[PDB]
C-alpha cells in the first residue's frame, strides 16, 4: 500500500553521528506523518520522534534536542540525523507512516542502531 | 457546445502536424481548453492545457515540444505537434471546461510511425 | 460463506473485563476455527478445534481460551489486559476432508484502556454545492460523521425513508484522526449523490444515520454529559431548491 | 508450508488483464483462493485440484500448477467488483489451513470524461467544518494529505452510481474550522492543472 524500506544503520561508538533515510515508496501521498520509533532487547516500540509533512517535529523525552530528525520531500527519505550516541540507545529502529486513511498505520522493514563503546 | 475535431491523420517520426476544433456555444464560460489523448490500453491523460488564471501547461514527455494554442474568438483551438514520435499514435479529444460541464470533441485518430 | 452465525456483530468492553465470542453453525462440520485479522493484514487463526473436546494451539492464542463441547458451537473468549486485544474476530468451519473453510460473516471488537473517550459521533449532512451541481449535474451531499470511538458505525443512507444503496460510497473504512494516539477519535465520511434533479426536489429528506454502537448498560457512567448507549444518531436534511 | 503471495500490491485499471501468483516449495494438494472485501470474510472463489487443471468461473481462471507447486489467478477484465485481498490458502500442518499474505488488488475504474473540479460544500446547520469536494477526476490522481493538521482529506472511493453507469473518483478533506477556504486544501497534492474551481 506503502512500503517504506529504512536506509542505513549499523555500527558506530559513542558521541558518534548516524544517520537513518528511511526511504518511502509506495503511494506516500497518504501519509500523515512518518516518524521513527525504536524498540530494544526488552520493551516495546517507544516513539521517537515525528514529523510531520509539511515540517515540524516532536520529538520524544529520550533523545529530546539531540537526535534531530528531518526530511526530504525530493527523495522521500525521512532522515534521522542522530548527531548524538550514548549505549541506552542501541534499538532497532523502525520508521512509521501513519496516515488517518486506513490501515492507519505502515510500518517498515527496520534496522538495527548498534552502539559499541 | 458540441464539438467538432479536424486534422489528424499520419506521419512518420518526427513529423509535424497540428490537430484543430472548431466550436458552438459558450466562450463567456470558459475555464481552461485542453487537449488530451488517448493512447490505445491507456485510459485518459493530460497533454496539454490552456487556463485563463494560469497560463498553459504541459505534461507528458510531450514538452518541449507541441504547442498548444487558441484564438481571441476562443471558437478555435489548435495543438501543434512537433517532433512527433512513434509513441504518440492516439485519439488525441479535445475538451473545452466551462462553467456549465465540460464538453468534449469527436476525437481524430493520429497515427505516429516507425 | 457458509451457513455459520457469529455474533454480535460488534462488540466493546473496557480493558480486563472478560468476554465470550459466540459461533454456531447449522452445517455439520467438524473443524471448527476463529480469525484475528488485525488491521491491513492477513488471518493469522487462533484456535481451532477439529472435533469435539478435541481443541489445539493456533498460530496465535496466548491470552484467550475457547472450549469445545457440542459439534454445532463454538466460544472464543478473550482474558483480557493481554496485548490490548481488539481486531477482527472471524469464525470458520469446514467439514475436514478436503479443507475449504467457510466463514463467518465475523466479530469486531474494541477494547477501550480508559472509558471516558468513548463518545458517539455528531454527525452533519452538508448540502451540495451549487457549482457542482451547475458543472456536473449530479450532487453530492458528504455526511460527515466525526468524532466517535470505537470505529464500530454503519452508516446508512435513507432517503424518502427507506435505504439506499445506488451511488452511495461510504469510505469503506473510517479516518483515524490523531492517529499518533490510540484511543482516537475516528470520523468517517460517506457520500451519496443522486442526480441533481432529484435535491432539488424539496420533497425528499435524506439523511444519514449512523449505528453507533457503544456502551452497554452497567459499566459506569460517572461523568457529566449522555452516557453512550448504543445509539442511532442521525443527521438529515432537505432537498432544497435550487 | 508458507505460501507466498506476490504480488503484496497490484492496481490496474478496470478491463485489463492481471495476475497474481502464489507459490511455494512443497506441492500441496489442493489450492484454494477467495477474496475477502473489508469486514466480510474470505469467499471461497474456487477450489483447484489436479495439476495444470484450469478452471474458469466467470472472469476468474485460476489454474494449478503441473506439479501442483503455485497457482496463478488471471482475471480477465477487472471491475470495480473485483476490488480486495486476494488471498490464497491451502492445505495445513495438520489441518489447519496456510495463508498466503494475499494480493490487494485494486480496480479502478475507467472515468472517461474526467472532469476534475474541487468544489465547497456547506451546511445551513451547526457543524462549524466546511468540507470541500475533489472529484471526478481522473484514476491516476493521488490526492496527498495536507500538511495542516486540521485538514484531513479521506482517500479516493470510487461510486458506482448505475443506470448512468457512471462511476467517480472522490475524495472530501475538510479541515477543522482553522479559518480556510477551498482552494489551499490541495496544494498538498499534484492535481490535474485543469482543475474546475469554483467562485
Ligand atoms: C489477457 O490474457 C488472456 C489469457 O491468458 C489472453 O487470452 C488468449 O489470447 C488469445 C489471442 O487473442 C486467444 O486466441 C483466440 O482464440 C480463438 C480460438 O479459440 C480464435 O477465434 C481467435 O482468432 C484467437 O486465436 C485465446 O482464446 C485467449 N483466451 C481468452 C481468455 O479469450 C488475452 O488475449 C488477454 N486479453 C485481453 C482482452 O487483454
Ligand atoms: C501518482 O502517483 C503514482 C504512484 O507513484 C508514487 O507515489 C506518488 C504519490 C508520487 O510520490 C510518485 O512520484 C511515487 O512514485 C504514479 O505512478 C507512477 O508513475 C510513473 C510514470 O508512469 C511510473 O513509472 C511509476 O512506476 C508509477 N507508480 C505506480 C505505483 O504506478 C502516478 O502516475 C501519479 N500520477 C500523478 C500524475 O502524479
Ligand atoms: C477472566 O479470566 C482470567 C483468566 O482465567 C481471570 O484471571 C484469573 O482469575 C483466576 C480466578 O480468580 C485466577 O486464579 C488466575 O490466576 C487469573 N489468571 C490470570 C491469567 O490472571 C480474570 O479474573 C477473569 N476476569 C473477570 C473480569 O472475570
Amino acid at each position: 500500500d506503502v512500503q517504506l524500506v529504512e536506509s542505513g544503520g549499523g555500527v558506530v561508538q559513542p558521541g558518534g553521528s548516524l544517520r537513518l533515510s528511511c526511504v518511502a515508496s509506495g503511494y506516500v501521498h497518504k501519509i500523515n506523518f512518518y516518524g521513527w520509533y525504536r524498540q530494544a532487547p526488552g520493551k516495546e516500540r517507544e516513539k521517537v520522534a515525528h514529523i510531520s509533512i509539511g515540517d515540524q517535529t516532536d520529538y520524544a523525552d529520550s533523545a529530546k534536542g539531540r537526535f534531530t530528525i528531518s526530511r526530504d520531500e525530493s527523495k522521500n527519505t525521512v532522515y534521522l540525523q542522530m548527531n548524538s550516541l550514548r549505549p541506552e540507545d542501541t534499538a532497532a529502529y523502525y520508521c512509521r507512516a501513519l496516515s488517518r486513511i486506513w490501515p492507519y498505520d505502515y510500518w517498515g522493514q527496520g534496522t538495527l542502531v548498534t552502539v559499541s563503546s | 457546445v458540441q464539438l467538432v475535431e479536424s486534422g489528424g491523420g499520419l506521419v512518420q517520426a518526427g513529423g509535424s502536424l497540428r490537430l484543430s476544433c472548431a466550436a458552438s456555444g459558450s466562450i463567456v464560460g470558459i475555464h481552461s481548453v485542453g487537449w488530451y489523448r488517448q493512447v490505445p490500453g491507456r485510459q485518459r491523460e493530460l497533454v496539454a492545457t490552456i487556463v485563463t488564471d494560469t497560463g498553459t501547461h504541459y505534461r507528458d514527455f510531450v514538452k518541449g515540444r507541441f504547442t498548444i494554442s487558441r484564438d481571441i474568438a476562443k471558437n478555435t483551438l489548435y495543438l501543434q505537434m512537433n517532433s512527433l514520435q512513434p509513441e504518440d499514435t492516439a485519439v488525441y479529444y479535445c475538451y473545452f471546461n466551462l462553467i456549465r460541464g465540460r464538453y468534449w470533441a469527436q476525437g481524430t485518430l493520429v497515427t505516429v510511425s516507425s | 460463506d457458509g451457513g455459520i452465525t457469529q455474533s454480535p456483530k460488534y462488540l466493546f468492553r473496557k480493558e480486563g473485563q472478560n468476554v465470550t465470542l459466540s459461533c454456531e453453525q447449522n452445517l455439520n462440520h467438524d473443524a471448527m476455527y476463529w480469525y484475528r485479522q488485525d488491521p491491513g493484514q492477513g488471518l493469522r487463526l487462533i484456535y481451532y478445534s477439529q472435533i469435539v473436546n478435541d481443541f489445539q494451539k493456533g498460530d496465535i492464542a496466548e491470552g484467550y481460551s475457547v472450549s469445545r463441547e457440542k459439534k454445532e458451537s463454538f466460544p472464543l473468549t478473550v482474558t483480557s489486559a493481554q496485548k490490548n486485544p481488539t481486531a477482527f474476530y472471524l469464525c470458520a468451519s469446514s467439514s475436514r476432508s478436503s479443507y475449504e473453510q467457510y466463514f463467518g460473516p465475523g466479530t469486531r471488537l474494541t477494547v477501550t484502556e480508559d472509558l471516558k473517550n468513548v463518545f458517539p459521533p455528531e454527525v452533519a449532512v452538508f448540502e451540495p454545492s451549487e457549482a457542482e451541481i451547475s458543472h456536473t449535474q449530479k450532487a453530492t451531499l458528504v455526511c460527515l460523521a466525526t468524532g466517535f470511538y470505537p470505529d464500530h458505525v454503519e452508516l446508512s443512507w435513507w432517503v424518502n425513508g427507506k435505504e439506499v444503496h445506488s451511488g452511495v460510497c461510504t469510505d469503506p473504512q473510517p479516518l483515524k484522526e490523531q492517529p499518533a494516539l490510540n484511543d482516537s477519535r475516528y470520523s468517517l465520511s460517506s457520500r451519496l449523490r443522486v442526480s441533481a434533479t432529484f435535491w432539488q426536489n424539496p420533497r425528499n429528506h435524506f439523511r444519514c444515520q449512523v449505528q453507533f454502537y457503544g456502551l452497554s448498560e452497567n459499566d459506569e457512567w460517572t461523568q457529566d454529559r449522555a452516557k453512550p448507549v448504543t445509539q442511532i444518531v442521525s443527521a438529515e436534511a432537505w432537498g432544497r431548491a435550487d | 508450508q508458507l505460501l507466498e503471495q506476490s504480488p503484496q500490491f497490484l492496481s490496474i485499471q478496470e478491463g485489463e488483464n492481471l495476475t497474481v501468483y502464489c507459490n511455494s516449495s512443497s506441492v500441496f494438494s489442493s489450492l484454494q483462493w477467495y477474496r475477502q472485501e473489508p469486514g466480510e470474510g474470505p469467499v471461497l472463489l474456487v477450489t483447484v485440484v489436479t495439476g495444470g487443471e484450469v478452471k474458469k468461473l466467470k472472469r476468474l481462471t485460476f489454474q494449478f500448477g503441473d506439479a501442483r507447486k503455485d497457482s496463478s489467478l488471471h482475471i480477465t477484465a477487472a471491475q470495480p467488483g473485483d476490488t480486495g485481498l486476494y488471498l490464497c490458502a491451502g492445505a495445513g500442518s495438520q489441518g489447519n489451513l496456510i495463508f498466503g499474505k494475499g494480493t490487494k488488488l485494486s480496480v479502478k475504474p475507467n472515468i472517461q470524461n474526467p472532469d476534475p473540479a474541487v468544489y465547497q460544500l456547506r451546511d445551513s446547520k451547526s457543524s462549524d467544518k466546511s468540507v470541500c469536494l475533489f472529484t471526478d477526476f481522473d484514476s491516476q490522481t493521488n490526492v496527498s494529505q495536507s500538511k495542516d493538521s486540521d485538514v484531513y482529506i479521506t482517500d479516493k472511493c470510487v461510486l458506482d452510481m448505475r443506470s448512468m453507469d457512471f462511476k467517480s473518483n472522490s475524495a472530501v478533506a475538510w479541515s477543522n474550522k482553522s479559518d480556510f477556504a477551498c482552494a489551499n486544501a490541495f496544494n498538498n497534492s499534484i492535481i490535474p492543472e485543469d482543475t474546475f474551481f469554483p467562485s
